[PDB]
């Protein structure tokens, strides 16, 4: 939430990502928002993966989040399982 | 050339009907007596185009500006090459 954005620093840390995840079985770990570089890591990880041979998931990416942070976290509640495990955004 | 003439005569050759001259005269009987209750013949026009959804019509658009990009960058890498570049280099 406090970010700004430039074309060539987003075009190298794109091409940087899909380079490195690509390749060999790279497992990248960031938090969990849609905020800044931290949204544009994951829309490279859909814009290297709705064009993919194996399609489905090619890649492993763990977000990382305080469950004191978390906006909806009604309904994200179950005593031993349903999973929906409905979030809108 | 032949692929050209091919293409343009089936454009509109392909428009006739499946029943041989033998059995023309039941197409007869259920086209050529609806004609005259209309001014202008309204019937399906036989064509190879579909109706495409927003929602693949967005996925494949997409997909085509990521395609588009891998050309992009591939054209720079053969503009490269052409020695011209390298005697202004």
């Amino acid at each position: 939430k406090n970010f700004n954005m430039k074309p060539r620093l987003k075009s190298i840390f794109r091409r940087g990502l899909v380079k490195v995840a690509q390749t060999t079985g790279a497992w990248i770990i960031t938090g969990g928002s849609h905020t800044g570089v931290m949204k544009q890591v994951g829309e490279a990880v859909r814009d290297f993966s709705l064009s993919s041979s194996y399609k489905e998931g090619e890649l492993i990416t763990i977000g990382v989040a305080t469950w004191g942070t978390v906006h909806r976290r009604e309904g994200l509640i179950h005593p031993t399982g349903s999973f929906p495990a409905e979030y809108i955004l | 050339i032949w692929k050209f003439q091919r293409h343009d005569l089936i454009e509109e050759y392909h428009g006739r009907p499946a029943a041989p001259p033998p059995f023309i005269l039941l197409s007869h009987l259920q086209l050529f007596i609806k004609r005259v209750v209309l001014k202008t013949p309204a019937k399906r026009h036989k064509q190879l185009k579909n109706k495409l959804e927003k929602n693949e019509e967005a996925a494949l658009l997409s997909w085509e500006i990521y395609l588009k990009e891998n050309y992009l960058q591939n054209r720079q890498f053969q503009q490269k090459q052409r020695p011209e570049q390298k005697i202004e280099d």
